[PDB]
C-alpha cells in the first residue's frame, strides 16, 4: 500500500492563503519525489509543483509561480503546499501524487530526477475560492398518482441553496444502495447549489418500509435526515 | 576554524572512455549496448506468426501442411530454418 | 510553457470496437508521456507512461504509441465502465503539462423513464416550490426536456442536471427543477413537462394535477 | 486473386523459440530489450531496436570523476552518502560533514539531460533488406552486403565517438560544479578567510557549527567577522 | 529504398548531433568570454578592490 | 555510385568533423594545463604576491 | 591492473608447421602489444610492437594481427632454436602489464627405468636418512610416484624433483626424496617405490631390505 490522505481545504476568499497537507504513507521511503496536481471543478487537470527528496525543488507551474510555495517535512512523512494570494480560478481538486521516474535516471537517490511520471494519486482535497457558508435546506419528494408507474415506485430528496461543495448523501444509513440516483450539484442563478438523489424501488415497499436520506454538508456541519412518505390525499 | 572542501567518492567504481583517456576512473557509468538476449522471441507486441514447417511461399501457394495458415495476418513472419516442402517440386523466378 | 492538445474532445465508440485518442504536443517530447483514466469522482489512474510502456495491474487492451509531436491511446476491447477521461502529460521544460481531456462515450437507443414530482408540504411552506421530472435510465444524452404549465411553455425557471453515463447499463439519467414562487405555483392547475427524445416515436409527457395525487 | 495492402509486416529467419511476453525489439536470437541506445546481439532487426554496432560494450559515465586515495582535494570523501559535494569542519565544537544540495541536483540535472539525449526513441525499421545469404548470388548480393557494411561502420564510429564526447563533457561538467562550489564560498568571505591551497579554508576567526551552517545555506555575513578574522591574519 | 533511408537517417543524426554540440559550445564560449572579462577587470585591480 | 558517393560523403563529414572537435579541444586542454599551473603556484604564494 | 591472458600455457609444434599463438587482453588495447622471445637463459627480445609492425632485423616468418581484445602470432617457417618462451604487452594506463608467457614445444611412450638408492652411511649418522627414488628416463612428464615403507603408504614427507625434456632423447628424469630421521627410519625394515606411469601396464616396484643390500 503506498497509500496517502489530502486534509485541509475548504471555502476562502480570493487574496487568502492556504495550506493543504499530505500524509504520505506505505512504501514510500520519501525519498523519492512528490507533486501536486489540482483540476477544477469540470476541467481538465494541471500539474501544479514538484518537490523532491530534501529540498530540490522549487519547480512551481507558471500559473501559481509566484503564488504556491511546496513544502516537505520527511520527520513526519508529510507533503505541504502554502497556496498564497489565492484567486478565483484557484478553486480546485488539489491532489497530492507520488512521482516515478525510469532507473536510468535518478543517479543519487535522494535528489531530483528531472523526468517523473505520476503512479499513486491520492483522494484529494477540494478548495474553493469565492465569497458565505449556507447550509443545505432538504425537502422530500413524494410519488404521486398511484404507485408512480405501477411494477416501480420513484422518490427522492432534493438539496437546495447551500456553499460549498461536496454533499453526502445515502438511504436509510447506507443499506439502500440499489436504484439510487445522485444527480451532480447545479449553481443557481442565485449562487448557491442544488442537488437531488432520487431512488427507484418497486412499489410493493411504499408501506412496509421507511425511507430515509441521510444527507451531510460537512462545511457547514448540516446533516439532516428527512423522512420520505407518499404523498397523503 | 577550518572548512575543508570535496566531492564523494566510491570504493569501486567503472571504467569509463574519453577523448584524452582510454581508462579512466568514475564514481558510475550505465552500458548504452545491448548484448545480452533472453533468446525468445516475445509473441507481443507484434503480431508474431510461427511459420514452424513451411515459408511464406509455400504457404502463399497452398502446401498441404500449410492449409492453416490460410487468410492469417501477420505484424512478423517468422520463417524456421526446420522448414521444408511436400507437394509438387516448384521453382519460383 | 509546453502546451498539449487531445482530439477529439469526445468521442462515441461501440462496447468492444477499439477507440483511438490524439494527444497533439507543440515541441518534442518523446522519454515520457504518461496516460490516465480519470472516472468521474475519483482521482486519475496512471495506465501508460512513457508512451508504449503500460502501468502496473493495467489490462492489456490498452494500448499506447507515439514518437514525438504526435501520439495514440487506443483502448482494444471496450468495456461499458470505461465512461472515464483521458490525459496525457509529458517531459519536460521542467514544467510537466497536463492535456485537455478526451471523454468516451458508450455505445441501443433506450428511451427515458419519465418520473414527475410535485413539490413537497415542506417546501410548499417555505416560499418557493420547486417542481421536480426525472429522465432514468435513457441513451443517448440528449434529451429536450420542455415544461408546460397550463398549457404554456415556462423557460427562464428550468435548470438541466444530467448525471454521468452509467458504468453497467450505460444509460444516463437527467433532472429538470422548475423553480417558482409560492404564489406562482398556486397560481396555475395542471403540470407537465414535455418530453422529445431521439429515440422516442411521440412525446410522451408525464403531469398531475394542484390538489390533487 | 490476393489481397494487397501495404503495412508494418515483415518477414526474418529465425529458430529463436515463441514466449508469451512483451518485447518492442525482435531478433533471430530473441527479442532484446529496447531501453538502450545501441545492441551488438544482430544486424536483423524489427521494430523498434537499437542501432546495431561494431563495439561490444560502451560505457556512458553517469557518475563523477572518482578518486578514492593518494587535482586540488588530494583524494574525495568515501564517506558521503547524502550528496556529491559536500562540507568539512574543523571547528571549536568539533567535526562534522555536510553535503551541498544544489550543486550535486545541479550535476545531476545536467547528467540526467544528456542521458536522455542518449536513450531517445531508436528508430523503428520494419521490412529492411536480407543481410545474410544462403549462397553467393554476385553483383547484387555484393552490393547489399556493402550497403548495411556501410552503414553499421558508420554506425559504429557515431557510437563511439559519443561515449567519448559525452564522457568526457561528462567529466568536465561535474569536476566544473566543484570548482564553482568551492568558488562559490571563496566569495562567500572575501579576506575572511584564505585558499589553504588543497581545498580547505582557514577560516582564522571564531566560527561555531551554526556558524558553518550560515556558510552552507548561504547566510553568512562577512562583515559581521571581517573586524575579526582581518586581525587574526596579520596578527 | 534502404540505401535512401539509410542515408538520411545517418544524416539526420548528423545534423541532430551537429546542432547539439555546436549550441552547446556556443552557450559554453560565451559563458568564458564573460569570465574572461570579468577575469581580466579583477587582474586590473590587485588588491585594489574585491569580488 | 550512389552507394559509394553517399560513404565518401558521410565518411568526409565525420573527418572534417573529427579534426575540428580534437584540434579544439587540443588548444582547450592546453591553455588548461597553463592556467592550473598558473593556479598551482598561486596556491603556493598564498598572500605572500600578487597576481 | 589491466590482464594479459596467453592461450595455449605451452604448444607442440613441428618444425615448418606454423604455430600460431594467443594473446587475450582484458579491456580494449590497439595501439600498442609487444611480443617478445625470450629464449632459455638469455634476455627477451623484441620482435613485434604495436600489433603487426615487426622489429628491425627479425626474420619475416613472425606474424602479427589482432584487434583490440584478440591478439594473434604466428611463426610461419618454424625451426629447432624457437624453443623459446614468448610474452606478449600492451597498454597502459600508465602500468605496463606482460603476459603470462607461451612456451613453444617441438614435436613413442617410453618406460621409466626405476632405480632406488639407500640412505648412505654418511647420512645415516648424521641424524636423518633419506631415501632417494630415480626414474630415468621416461616420457611423459606425468609420473604418480608413491613411497610405501614397511608396506605403508608414506605421504607429507617426500618430494617431487623433475627436470626439463631433454634437447636428444626428449625424455624426462624423476626423482624423489624421502625425508625421515635417523630412528624412523630403522623403525621400519622394507621401502618400495610405488610407480605408476602412463604407459606402464603393471606398476613397477623397487625395493630392498634393511640391513642387506
Ligand atoms: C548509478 O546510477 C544509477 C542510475 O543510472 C543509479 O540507479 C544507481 O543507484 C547508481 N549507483 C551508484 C553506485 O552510484
Ligand atoms: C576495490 O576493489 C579492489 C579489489 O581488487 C581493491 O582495490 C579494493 O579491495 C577495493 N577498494 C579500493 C579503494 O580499491
Ligand atoms: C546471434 O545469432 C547469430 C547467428 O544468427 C550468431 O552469429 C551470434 O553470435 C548470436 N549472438 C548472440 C549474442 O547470441
Ligand atoms: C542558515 O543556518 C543558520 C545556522 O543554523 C540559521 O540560523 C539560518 O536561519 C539558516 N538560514 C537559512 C536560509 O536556512
Amino acid at each position: 500500500e503506498v497509500q496517502l490522505l489530502e486534509s485541509g481545504g475548504g471555502l476562502v476568499q480570493p487574496g487568502e492563503s492556504l495550506r493543504v497537507s499530505c500524509a504520505a504513507s506505505g512504501f514510500t521511503f520519501r525519498d523519492s519525489a512528490l507533486s501536486w496536481v489540482r483540476q477544477a471543478p469540470g476541467k481538465g487537470l494541471e500539474w501544479v509543483s514538484a518537490i523532491s527528496g530534501n529540498g530540490g525543488a522549487t519547480y512551481y507551474a507558471d500559473t501559481v509561480k509566484g503564488r504556491f510555495t511546496i513544502s516537505r517535512d520527511n520527520s513526519q512523512t508529510t507533503l505541504y503546499l502554502q497556496m498564497n494570494s489565492l484567486r478565483a480560478d484557484d478553486t480546485a481538486t488539489y491532489y497530492c501524487a507520488k512521482d516515478e521516474s525510469p532507473p536510468i535516471y535518478n543517479l543519487m537517490p535522494g535528489y531530483y530526477s528531472t523526468y517523473y511520471y505520476m503512479d499513486v494519486w491520492g483522494k484529494g482535497t477540494t478548495v474553493t475560492v469565492s465569497s458565505s457558508t449556507k447550509g443545505p435546506s432538504v425537502f422530500p419528494l413524494a410519488p404521486s398518482s398511484k404507485s408512480t408507474s405501477g411494477g416501480t415506485a420513484a422518490l427522492g430528496c432534493l438539496v437546495k441553496d447551500y456553499f460549498p461543495e461536496p454533499v453526502t448523501v445515502s438511504w436509510n444509513s447506507g443499506a439502500l444502495t440499489s436504484g439510487v440516483h445522485t444527480f451532480p450539484a447545479v449553481l443557481q442563478s442565485s449562487g448557491l447549489y442544488s442537488l437531488s438523489s432520487v431512488v427507484t424501488v418497486p412499489s410493493s415497499s411504499l408501506g412496509t418500509q421507511t425511507y430515509i436520506c441521510n444527507v451531510n454538508h460537512k462545511p457547514s456541519n448540516t446533516k439532516v435526515d428527512k423522512k420520505v412518505e407518499p404523498k397523503s390525499c | 576554524a577550518t572548512l575543508c572542501l570535496g566531492h564523494h567518492a566510491v570504493p569501486n567504481g567503472t571504467l569509463v572512455k574519453t577523448i584524452t583517456d582510454d581508462q579512466i576512473e568514475v564514481t558510475n557509468a550505465t552500458e548504452l549496448v545491448q548484448s545480452s538476449s533472453t533468446g525468445k522471441i516475445c509473441n507481443n507486441p507484434h503480431r508474431i506468426l510461427d511459420g514452424i514447417d513451411c515459408t511464406l511461399i509455400d504457404a502463399l501457394l497452398g502446401d498441404p501442411h500449410c492449409d492453416v495458415f490460410q487468410n492469417e495476418t501477420w505484424d512478423l513472419f517468422v520463417e524456421r530454418s526446420k522448414a521444408f516442402s511436400n507437394c509438387y517440386p516448384y521453382d519460383v523466378p | 510553457e509546453i502546451v498539449m492538445t487531445q482530439s477529439p474532445v469526445t468521442l462515441s465508440v461501440s462496447p468492444g470496437e477499439t477507440a483511438t485518442l490524439s494527444c497533439r504536443a507543440s515541441q518534442s517530447v518523446r522519454s515520457n508521456l504518461a496516460w490516465y483514466q480519470q472516472k468521474p469522482g475519483q482521482a486519475p489512474r496512471l495506465l501508460i507512461y512513457g508512451a508504449s510502456t503500460r502501468a502496473t495491474d493495467i489490462p492489456a487492451r490498452f494500448s499506447g504509441s507515439g514518437s514525438g509531436t504526435e501520439f495514440t491511446l487506443s483502448i482494444s476491447s471496450l468495456q461499458s465502465d470505461d465512461f472515464a477521461v483521458y490525459y496525457c502529460q509529458q517531459y519536460n521544460h521542467w514544467l510537466r503539462t497536463f492535456g485537455q481531456g478526451t471523454k468516451l462515450e458508450i455505445k441501443t437507443v433506450a428511451a427515458p423513464s419519465v418520473f414527475i414530482f410535485p413539490p413537497s408540504d415542506e417546501q410548499l411552506k417555505s416560499g418557493t416550490a420547486s417542481v421536480v421530472c426525472l429522465l432514468n435510465n435513457f441513451y443517448p444524452r440528449e434529451a429536450k426536456v420542455q415544461w408546460k404549465v397550463d398549457n404554456a411553455l415556462q423557460s427562464g425557471n428550468s435548470q438541466e442536471s444530467v448525471t454521468e453515463q452509467d458504468s453497467k447499463d450505460s444509460t444516463y439519467s437527467l433532472s429538470s427543477t422548475l423553480t417558482l414562487s409560492k404564489a406562482d405555483y398556486e397560481k396555475h392547475k395542471v403540470y407537465a413537462c414535455e418530453v422529445t427524445h431521439q429515440g422516442l416515436s411521440s412525446p410522451v409527457t408525464k403531469s398531475f394535477n394542484r390538489g390533487e395525487c | 486473386y490476393f489481397k494487397m495492402r501495404t503495412g508494418k509486416s515483415s518477414i526474418m529467419r529465425s529458430d529463436a523459440p515463441i514466449d508469451t511476453c512483451i518485447s518492442e525489439c525482435i531478433t533471430p536470437n530473441g527479442s532484446i530489450p529496447n531501453d538502450k541506445p545501441f545492441q551488438n546481439v544482430n544486424k536483423i532487426t524489427y521494430g523498434a531496436c537499437p542501432k546495431y554496432v561494431k563495439q561490444n560494450t560502451l560505457k556512458l559515465a553517469t557518475g563523477m570523476r572518482n578518486v578514492p586515495e593518494k587535482g586540488f582535494i588530494e583524494n574525495g570523501w568515501e564517506g558521503m552518502i547524502d550528496g556529491w559535494y559536500g562540507f568539512r569542519h574543523q571547528n571549536s565544537e568539533g567535526t562534522g560533514q555536510a553535503a551541498d544540495l544544489k550543486s550535486t541536483q545541479a550535476a545531476i540535472d545536467q547528467i540526467n539531460g544528456k542521458l536522455n539525449r542518449v536513450i531517445e526513441k531508436t528508430n523503428e525499421k520494419f521490412h529492411q533488406i536480407e543481410k545474410e545469404f544462403s549462397e553467393v548470388e554476385g553483383r547484387i548480393q555484393d552490393l547489399e552486403k556493402y550497403v548495411e557494411d556501410t552503414k553499421i561502420d558508420l554506425w559504429s564510429y557515431n557510437a563511439e565517438l559519443l561515449v567519448a564526447l559525452e564522457n568526457q563533457h561528462t567529466i568536465d561538467l561535474t569536476d566544473s560544479e566543484m570548482n564553482k562550489l568551492f568558488e562559490k564560498t571563496r566569495r562567500q568571505l572575501r579576506e575572511n578567510a584564505e585558499d589553504m591551497g588543497n581545498g580547505c579554508f582557514k577560516i582564522y576567526h571564531k566560527c561555531d557549527n551554526a556558524c558553518i551552517e550560515s556558510i552552507r545555506n548561504g547566510t553568512y555575513d562577512h562583515d559581521v567577522y571581517r573586524d575579526e578574522a582581518l586581525n587574526n591574519r596579520f596578527q
